[PDB]
């Protein structure tokens, strides 16, 4: 309940679950959910932003999250509007086994409604370090 | 446009 | 509005803000506003936000915020709950012509409802990463 809480919580669950079955992240998220992390559609396009279940689920899918491995080295988790919760992540993640990059994540979490205390992610934005400096 | 100031306090 | 616009606006009124008039920077935030610009505990563990304009302003001048020069090189903006706008950041930043250093920051923008296109900032999340990584 604890918007801390809340955010450690969540950080604890996604970066497991992208380990264990990318294929179950597509349960974070909601019609109205944005995932940006910014390559190509997965159906061949340029796409600022990822939306819905549907989509997200296909764009997680192709990232093709393999044998990956994440250590997180800092959380902020602080109370927005509407009850949400902002969560930035700075950790360090690789992909197939390949060298750990730096990277960030901003996410906003929302209560989702009909279940109490639980929260779905309205926004989730990644960003590796390297293809910024 | 765009207003992002708040008055003091 | 456009919230890509919005965000880009924004953290160019931010960083000439940041440069210019440090003294004034409190004036973005208001009574529910979550602030933190990195450092770190007497534990080494990196320092805790503080809350609300006037706290927010004692914090900001601690930091002695003079000639602060920064290089923006990612900026991403994201429409997020009740029509706010979710901001990341990743840039460099020299205060009094110290060290050019890396950080990753969040920001939230939520609307103040008097007005179309005003906005306060409910969160703003800076940390240099040489802090944490």
């Amino acid at each position: 309940p604890s918007p801390l809480l809340v955010g450690r919580e969540f950080v604890r669950q996604y970066y497991t679950l992208l380990n264990q079955a990318p294929d179950m992240l597509h349960r974070f998220y909601g019609k109205n959910s944005s995932y940006v992390h910014g390559g190509l559609d997965s159906n061949g396009k340029p796409a600022d932003a990822v939306y819905g279940q549907k989509e997200i689920h296909r764009k997680v899918m192709s990232q093709n999250f393999t044998n990956c491995h994440t250590k997180i080295r800092h959380v902020d988790a602080h109370a927005t509007l509407n009850d949400g919760v902002v969560v930035q992540v700075m950790g360090l993640l690789s992909n197939n086994n390949q060298a750990l990059r730096r990277f960030m994540q901003t996410f906003v979490l929302a209560p989702e409604g009909s279940v109490a205390n639980k929260f779905y992610v309205h926004n989730d934005i990644f960003r590796y370090q390297d293809e910024v400096f | 446009p765009y207003n992002f100031i708040q008055d003091s306090m």
